[PDB]
C-alpha cells in the first residue's frame, strides 16, 4: 500500500469481494457459492459454472449461520484461494450485516483465529463502512442486496441496533418469481441454463422507469419497453410489460408474495421509530445503498419515494453515488489507510488475555 | 461582543420578535450605524449639560435641573467611560415630555474646518 | 536628456490657454464641456508633480527616476495636445466637433488610455448636445440658444406670411445645418428634422409634447441605443398627427367635397 | 505642497462665476436681475450650470 | 483589431480605412440590385496567419 | 463516487510540476481532519456583519454590491455557509464620482476636501509600489553578490 | 527599438495594428528603463 | 437550465473572490457538488486549510 497495508474481506450473500486494503476496487471478486460435490474443493467462477454437480450455499443468508463447516470453508476458500495471502503479515478485516448478534461475531473470531491464526483482526459492520465512504458520521443507509435488507439509522457512527429494520429480501426470491411468472404465461423453465440467463436478463436488460403507471397503462396499450434480444445461444425471448411489473414488491409487498412491509413502508415506518431530534440529522445526509444499482435507473425512483417521505419545505441533502454495491469495500479501502482506525483494531493479546468477546467491544 | 452583533442583540432588544424573522430592519440598521460610526465632531460635554439644563427649563421643572449637576459632577468623579458626550447626547436625544427649533441654537465644531 | 522630456511640458502649455480660451461662451456649447473634462488629468498631474518635489528633498527621487515614473503621462497628456490643436486647426462648434471626436473615438485603440480618455471625453462632450436632443424630440420647437444644432428653426408662419405664400411649411422653414450634423446621426437625421415638425401642429391647437419615451439620451461607443429612442419617437410623432388631423379637421369630408 | 495648489485648482474657477455675476450684474435689482441670472443658467460647463442652478432657486424665493 | 474588423463582416458592416489591414476591396458604385456577385475582392497580403484560405474566402 | 470528489479537491490545491503519490497520502490529512469536525441565526445575517466591516472600514458602494449579489443568490444553500467560514484564507479612477465638471444634471453639495486628501493617497500608493520595486531589485542581488563562492551555483557544490 | 516605435507611433497611416503592435513594443521598453533608473542609485 | 445553475455558480464565484479565498473555479466547482450531497461544510474548512499547508511542504 502507502504504509503497513491490511486485508478487507467482504464476506456477503450475493457474492464474497476481497482484496488489500488501500485498492479503490477490490483485487478480487468472486461468488458466494461453497464446494464438495452434491471441484473436489473449490469456490469462485468454476464451482459457480458446474453448479449443476455442486450444492450452492451462502454462509451469511440473512444474518445466521446455516452451518459451520459452512462459513469455515467459504471463509478458508476466500482467505486461501482467493487471495493467497500470509496471515502474519496482514491483518484481516471482517464484515457481518447490520443487526448481528454477539455471539456470532465471537464465533467468526473464534474461526479466524483458529484456522489460521493471524495476530490482528478486525470486525466491522457493513453501514459504517458505507457511511464512511460517504464522509460523514451521520446518515441513514438503506441496504438492499440479495440476500439481505436493512433500513439501518447511524448515529456518531455507531448504528443502533434497536433501530435499525431487518427486512427479508432475497435476489432468489426475484429469481423464484420470474420462474412462477414464466410458467404462468406458458414457457419451459426446468434448468439450470435458464436460470442464468433469466438472471441475466434481470440484471442487465430489465427496465425500470420513474413512475409506476403511466408506463405501465402505455406498454398495456402498446408495448414500447420491448427490445428484441439474440443471444449467441439462438434463443429469443422477449417481453417488457411483465420484467416490469415484477419487482413491484418495493411498493406494494404483496405483489411477489412477501409477507413483510415493501420498502418505501419500511423507511416510512423505521423513520417513525426515530428520534424526533436525530430525524433532521438522519435526513441531512440520507443514502442509497445496496446491490440494486446493477441495473441503472432505479436510483431516481429511489430519490422520489425517499423525497415522498420526508417533507418538501425541508430542501433534501441526499448523498446520491453511481455506484454503491462496493459499499463495504470501499469502506475498509479507504478506513484501513488511516492510523487512527489502528486504535480500534484488535490484536492477538487482547484475544488471548481477555477471551473472545473483546472483539464486539474493540471492533466495531 | 464585537459591535457587529451588538445591534443585533439591539435589534432583538426592542423587536420582541426574533432575528431570523426581522432581518430588513437589521438591514436598514446596518447602513446606517455602519460609514458614520466613531465620532468625526468635536466633543464636548458642558454644552450637552447646559442642553440637559434646556430640556429640563421646558418642562420649567428647575429642581431635577440641580440634581442633574451632581449626577454630571459624579460621571467625571469615577471616570470609568470612555465617551461621557455620547450617552448625554444619547439619554437627551430620547427624553420624552409627561405634560422646539435648533436653528437659532449654535451646535459644535465639526472638524471639517479642521484636518482629520 | 532634459531634451527627451520637454514633448510632456509642450502639450501642457498647449491645453492650459485652451482650457481657459474655450470655456467662455462664445467657443460653443459643447467646447465649454470638453474644456472642463481636461482638467481632471491636470488633478493628477498636479499632484504627482507635487508629491514628487516632496519627495526629492529627501533625495529619493532624481532626474532618470523622473523620466522612469512619467512614461504613461507622456502617451496620455500627448494626445490631448493634438486634440486640441486639431479642434484649433479647423475651427469647429457644437455638432461638427461632435463628428472630430468621433473620428478620435476610433484612431486610437490599442493604446488603451489614449482610447479610454477619449471614450470619456465623448460622453462628457455630448451632455449639452443631447440636452436640446431631449427637448426637439419630444416637443416642437427649439430652445437652442446657440445655432449650433443640426436643426435650425426658421419661421414661415407668420403675421404677414399667409397660407398662399408659404404653401406647405415643408419649403423652407424647417432645414438641417450643414457640418453641425454628428456625422453618425446622418441615417436618422432626415426623420430628426421630421419630427419636431410633426410636433408643433399639435402643439398649435392642442398641447401635445407627450410620448412614450420620455427618456435621457446617452452616448456610449458602440451603442445604439440612442438610435432606437429616436426611431420610437418618430413614430408616434406621426401618428398623433396623421390620427390627429383624419379626425378633426379632416381629409375625408374634403376629399369627398372635392 | 506647490505652493498649495492642490487645494486650489477648482478654486477659482468657482470664485471665477461668483465674480462675474457680480460685475456682469450692476445696479440691477428686482426682475431686471432675474433677467440676468437666468442668462448664466444657459452655460455648457456643469460646474457653472450646477452653481447657478443654485444661485437661482435662492433668488426665486 | 483583425477581429474587430470581421465583427463588420460576419454581421453587417463594411470596411473603412485608406489603410488596408483586411482583406475586402469593395467596388464603388456597384452597388445596385446586383451585388452578389463580385464586387469585393480577396486582397492576398491583409489575409491572417491563423486562418486558412477556406476560412478567409467563406468569410466574404 | 464521493471518494474520488475528495481527491479531485486534492488535485485542485496541487498546482502541476512520487507527485502523484504524495497526492493519496494529502488525501489522508484530508480524511483526518474531516472527521475532526464530526467527532468535535440565518445565513443572512452573517452577510449583515461582514458588509459592516466594510461599511466601517469606508467604501460603502462595495458593501451594497455584496448585498445585491447575494440577494439573487438567496433567489447551493449549503455552499455560502461555506463561504462565510474561509474570508482571508487565500493570498494575503473614474471621473464621476468627486467631480462636478461633467455629468449631465449633476446635483451641488459644495466642497468637500476629504477625499481629497485621499486623493494625495492615491498618489502615494503609487508611489509606495515603485519604490518597492527598487527594494526589490537591489536585495535580490546583494543576496548572491555577497557569499563565499559557490552558494549561487549547485554544480560548484558536487 | 526605440528608433523603430517612435517613427511608426507619429504615423497614423501604420494603421490600428501597428499602433498595437507600437503598444506592446512601448510596455516592453518601459521595463527596461526600470532597470536603469535602479541602476542609476547604486552608481 | 444548465444556463441558470451557470450563471449563479459565477454570481457565488465573485462573492468568495470578494473576500479573498483562496478557492479558484474548479476548487468551488468541487466544493458546491460536494455540499450538494450534504457534506458538511463546517468540516470542508478545516480540510481545505490543512491540504493547502501540506501542499507547500511537498515544493
Amino acid at each position: 500500500d502507502d504504509d503497513i497495508a491490511a486485508l478487507v474481506v467482504d464476506n456477503g450473500s450475493g457474492m464474497c469481494k476481497a482484496g488489500f486494503a488501500g485498492d479503490d476496487a477490490p483485487r478480487a471478486v468472486f461468488p458466494s457459492i461453497v464446494g464438495r460435490p452434491r471441484k473436489d474443493s473449490y469456490v469462485g467462477d468454476e464451482a459457480q459454472s458446474k453448479r449443476g454437480i455442486l450444492t450452492l450455499k451462502y454462509p451469511i443468508e440473512h444474518g445466521i449461520v446455516t452451518n459451520w463447516d459452512d462459513m469455515e470453508k467459504i471463509w478458508h476458500h476466500t482467505f486461501y484461494n482467493e487471495l493467497r495471502v500470509a496471515p502474519e503479515e496482514h491483518p484481516v478485516l471482517l464484515t457481518e450485516a447490520p443487526l448481528n448478534p454477539k455471539a456470532n461475531r465471537e464465533k467468526m473470531t473464534q474461526i479466524m483465529f483458529e484456522t489460521f491464526n493471524t495476530p490482528a483482526m478486525y470486525v466491522a459492520i457493513q453501514a459504517v463502512l458505507s457511511l464512511y465512504a460517504s464522509g460523514r458520521t451521520t446518515g441513514i443507509v438503506m441496504d438492499s442486496g440479495d440476500g439481505v435488507t436493512h433500513t439501518v439509522p447511524i448515529y456518531e457512527g455507531y448504528a443502533l441496533p434497536h433501530a435499525i429494520l431487518r427486512l427479508d429480501l432475497a435476489g432468489r426470491d426475484l429469481t423464484d418469481y420470474l420462474m412462477k411468472i414464466l410458467t404462468e404465461r406458458g414457457y419451459s423453465f426446468t434448468t439450470t441454463a435458464e436460470r442464468e440467463i433469466v438472471r441475466d436478463i434481470k440484471e442487465k436488460l430489465c427496465y425500470v422507469a420513474l413512475d409506476f403507471e403511466q408506463e405501465m397503462a402505455t406498454a398495456a396499450s402498446s408495448s414500447s419497453l420491448e427490445k428484441s434480444y439474440e443471444l449467441p445461444d439462438g434463443q429469443v425471448i422477449t417481453i417488457g410489460n411483465e420484467r416490469f411489473r415484477c419487482p413491484e414488491a418495493l411498493f406494494q409487498p404483496s405483489f411477489l408474495g412477501m409477507e413483510s412491509c415493501g420498502i418505501h413502508e419500511t423507511t416510512f415506518n423505521s423513520i417513525m421509530k426515530c428520534d424526533v431530534d436525530i430525524r433532521k440529522d438522519l435526513y441531512a445526509n440520507t443514502v442509497l445503498s445496496g446491490g440494486t444499482t446493477m441495473y441503472p435507473g432505479i436510483a431516481d425512483r429511489m430519490q422520489k419515494e425517499i423525497t415522498a417521505l420526508a417533507p418538501s419545505t425541508m430542501k433534501i441533502k441526499i448523498i446520491a453515488p453511481p455506484e454503491r454495491k462496493y459499499s463495504v469495500w470501499i469502506g475498509g479501502s479507504i478506513l484501513a489507510s488511516l492510523s487512527t482506525f489502528q486504535q480500534m483494531w484488535i490484536s492477538k493479546q487482547e484475544y488471548d488475555e481477555s477471551g473472545p468477546s473483546i472483539v464486539h467491544r474493540k471492533c466495531f | 461582543k464585537s459591535p457587529n452583533v451588538l445591534l443585533q442583540n439591539l435589534c432583538c432588544r426592542i423587536l420582541g420578535r426574533s432575528e431570523a424573522d426581522v432581518a430588513q430592519q437589521f438591514q436598514y440598521a446596518v447602513r446606517v450605524i455602519g460609514s458614520n460610526f466613531a465620532p468625526t465632531v468635536e466633543r464636548d460635554e458642558f454644552l450637552v449639560a447646559e442642553k440637559i439644563k434646556k430640556e429640563l427649563i421646558r418642562q420649567r421643572r428647575e429642581a431635577d435641573a440641580a440634581l442633574f449637576s451632581e449626577l454630571h459632577r459624579k460621571l467625571h468623579s469615577q471616570g470609568v467611560l470612555k465617551n461621557k458626550w455620547s450617552i448625554l447626547y444619547l439619554l437627551l436625544s430620547l427624553s420624552e415630555d409627561p405634560r422646539s427649533y435648533a436653528t437659532l441654537f449654535a451646535q459644535a465644531l465639526p472638524r471639517d474646518a479642521h484636518s482629520t | 536628456l532634459v531634451h527627451r522630456i520637454l514633448p510632456v511640458a509642450a502639450s501642457y502649455s498647449a491645453v492650459t490657454r485652451f482650457i481657459e480660451e474655450k470655456s467662455s461662451f462664445e467657443y460653443g456649447q459643447v467646447n465649454h464641456a470638453l474644456a472642463a473634462a481636461m482638467r481632471t488629468l491636470v488633478k493628477e498631474h498636479l499632484i504627482l508633480v507635487s508629491q514628487l518635489e516632496q519627495l526629492h528633498r529627501q533625495g529619493l527621487l532624481s532626474l532618470q527616476k523622473l523620466w522612469f515614473y512619467i512614461q504613461p503621462a507622456m502617451r496620455t497628456m500627448d494626445i490631448l495636445a493634438s486634440l486640441a490643436t486639431s479642434v484649433d486647426k479647423g475651427e469647429c462648434l457644437g455638432g461638427s466637433t461632435l463628428s472630430l471626436l468621433h473620428d478620435r473615438s476610433f484612431s486610437y485603440t490599442g493604446d488603451s488610455q489614449a482610447q479610454e480618455l477619449c471614450l470619456y471625453l465623448t460622453k462628457a462632450a455630448s451632455a449639452p448636445y443631447f440636452e436640446v436632443l431631449e427637448k426637439w424630440i419630444y416637443r416642437g420647437i427649439i430652445h437652442d440658444p446657440y445655432s449650433e444644432f443640426m436643426v435650425e428653426e426658421h419661421e414661415l408662419r407668420k403675421e404677414r406670411i399667409q397660407e398662399d405664400y408659404n404653401d406647405k411649411y415643408w419649403d423652407q422653414r424647417y432645414t438641417i445645418v450643414q457640418q453641425q450634423i454628428p456625422s453618425f446621426l446622418q441615417k436618422m437625421a432626415d426623420k430628426i428634422l421630421s419630427t419636431g415638425k410633426y410636433l408643433n401642429v399639435v402643439r398649435e391647437c392642442g398641447h401635445d409634447v407627450t410620448c412614450p419615451v420620455a427618456k435621457e439620451i446617452i452616448y456610449t461607443l458602440k451603442e445604439r441605443a440612442y438610435v432606437e429612442q429616436i426611431e420610437k419617437a418618430f413614430n408616434y410623432a406621426s401618428k398623433v398627427l396623421l390620427d390627429f388631423l383624419m379626425e378633426e379637421k379632416e381629409l375625408v369630408a374634403h376629399l369627398r367635397s372635392i | 505642497l506647490r505652493r498649495l495648489l492642490v487645494w486650489t485648482y477648482d478654486p477659482k474657477i468657482r470664485l471665477k462665476t461668483l465674480a462675474a455675476l457680480v460685475d456682469h450684474c450692476q445696479g440691477r435689482k428686482g426682475g431686471e436681475l432675474a433677467s440676468a441670472v437666468h442668462a448664466y443658467t444657459k452655460t455648457g460647463d456643469p460646474y457653472m450650470r450646477s452653481l447657478v442652478q443654485h444661485i437661482l432657486s435662492l433668488v426665486s424665493h | 483589431p483583425v477581429l474587430s474588423f470581421l465583427y463588420r463582416w460576419i454581421y453587417d458592416g463594411e470596411l473603412e480605412d485608406t489603410y488596408h489591414e483586411f482583406f475586402v476591396a469593395s467596388d464603388p458604385t456597384v452597388k445596385t440590385d446586383r451585388l452578389w456577385h463580385d464586387k469585393y475582392t480577396l486582397r492576398k497580403s491583409m489575409i491572417p496567419s491563423f486562418m486558412t484560405m477556406d476560412q478567409s474566402r467563406k468569410v466574404l | 463516487s464521493i471518494t474520488q470528489l475528495f481527491d479531485d479537491l486534492c488535485e485542485a490545491l496541487l498546482p502541476a510540476a512520487n507527485r502523484k503519490r504524495a497526492k493519496r497520502s494529502l488525501k489522508k490529512v484530508a480524511y483526518n481532519a474531516l472527521f475532526t469536525n464530526l467527532f468535535q441565526l440565518p445565513a443572512r445575517n452573517k452577510i449583515l456583519m461582514l458588509s459592516f466591516d466594510l461599511r466601517v472600514g469606508g467604501l460603502g458602494p462595495k458593501a451594497d454590491r455584496l448585498e445585491e449579489l447575494v440577494e439573487e443568490l438567496e433567489a447551493v444553500g449549503s455552499v455560502l455557509d461555506l463561504l462565510v467560514q474561509l474570508a482571508g484564507s487565500g493570498p494575503p479612477r473614474d471621473y464621476f464620482l468627486n467631480n462636478k465638471h461633467v455629468g449631465r444634471n449633476v446635483p451641488y453639495s459644495g466642497y468637500d476636501c476629504d477625499d481629497l486628501s485621499v486623493f494625495e493617497m492615491d498618489v502615494q500608493s503609487l508611489i509606495s509600489r515603485e519604490e518597492c520595486l527598487c527594494h526589490s531589485m537591489i536585495q535580490e542581488t546583494l543576496q548572491v553578490m555577497e557569499a563565499a563562492p559557490g552558494t549561487g551555483l549547485p554544480t560548484v557544490g558536487l | 527599438i526605440r528608433r523603430y516605435t517612435d517613427q511608426r507611433s507619429l504615423d497614423r497611416s501604420f494603421g490600428l495594428v501597428g499602433q498595437s503592435f507600437c503598444a506592446a513594443l512601448h510596455q516592453e521598453l518601459r521595463e527596461y528603463y526600470r532597470l536603469l533608473s535602479v541602476l542609476h542609485s547604486q552608481l | 437550465n444548465l444556463n441558470a445553475v451557470r450563471e449563479t455558480m459565477d454570481v457565488l464565484l465573485e462573492i468568495s473572490r470578494i473576500l479573498n479565498t483562496g478557492l479558484d473555479m474548479e476548487t468551488l466547482s468541487i466544493c458546491v457538488r460536494l455540499c450538494e450531497q450534504g457534506i458538511n461544510p463546517e468540516a470542508l474548512s478545516s480540510v481545505i486549510k490543512e491540504l493547502r499547508k501540506a501542499t507547500e511542504a511537498l515544493k
